[PDB]
């Protein structure tokens, strides 16, 4: 779930210098301008609040795969703190299942996928 | 014809949008209650995990 | 106008929908919050309890 964030982040980098022109971008730069904003919003942090891993994929996955252009760039971080709380809440299980089936080579497998995306559905839903 | 049909179908799309809408709030009520019976269950495990820390 | 007003029952449904959610989530969130600073608290006296047992 990183290599992907890696390289959006990086084309995000590359496009930081087409940023000021206003109209003058494409649907595809305008695009990648609004993922790399939306990712280096999610990367922000506050102090003392430790993530486990099974959180950190769940969310970079969350944000990497389209299920986030929605969410305006002001409040994702609160967006990732409420589907943070809604997992550990609502379903643990799901983050059990990312834990035990992290090191396996393929993680997106069909049950751990189906499961957190309807997790990810569940939670903008009731948002 | 387009005025018959119009209203027709604004009526049953109307209750069509009802049933979902009664989807969505049944979902409400079933979030909200597993919610709070996941709030109760993770806030009895910290009260045990400071009680074994206090021992 | 018929054809806008589907529409527009359409919106007035997912509103509520919408709305009646939010309140119930937002009272059922408030409902587990002072449950978990309740039991919060009884932690904290169970801690200062097992002080004094050492004390």
């Amino acid at each position: 779930v990183a290599g992907k964030l890696k390289g959006e982040l990086a084309q995000f980098r590359d496009l930081a210098a087409f940023a000021q022109f206003a109209s003058d971008l494409d649907a595809t730069t305008k695009a990648q301008i609004e993922r790399g904003q939306r990712l280096q919003e999610l990367l922000k942090q506050p102090q003392y609040q430790p993530l486990p891993v099974e959180d950190q994929v769940a969310v970079l996955y969350a944000a990497t795969n389209n299920y986030l252009d929605d969410v305006p760039v002001p409040l994702i971080t609160k967006w990732r703190d409420d589907f943070l709380a809604f997992l550990r809440t609502a379903h643990p299980e799901v983050r059990k299942l990312i834990y035990d089936n992290r090191l396996d080579r393929k993680f997106p497998t069909p049950e751990v996928k189906e499961a957190l995306e309807a997790a990810i559905k569940e939670f903008k839903a009731t948002s | 014809e387009q005025l018959a049909n119009a209203r027709r179908d604004y009526e049953a799309e109307i209750a069509r949008a009802r049933q979902e809408a009664a989807k969505i709030v049944a979902q409400a009520q079933e979030r909200a209650k597993q919610q709070e019976a996941e709030i109760i269950a993770q806030a009895r495990r910290e009260a045990e995990r400071l009680k074994e820390e206090a021992r």
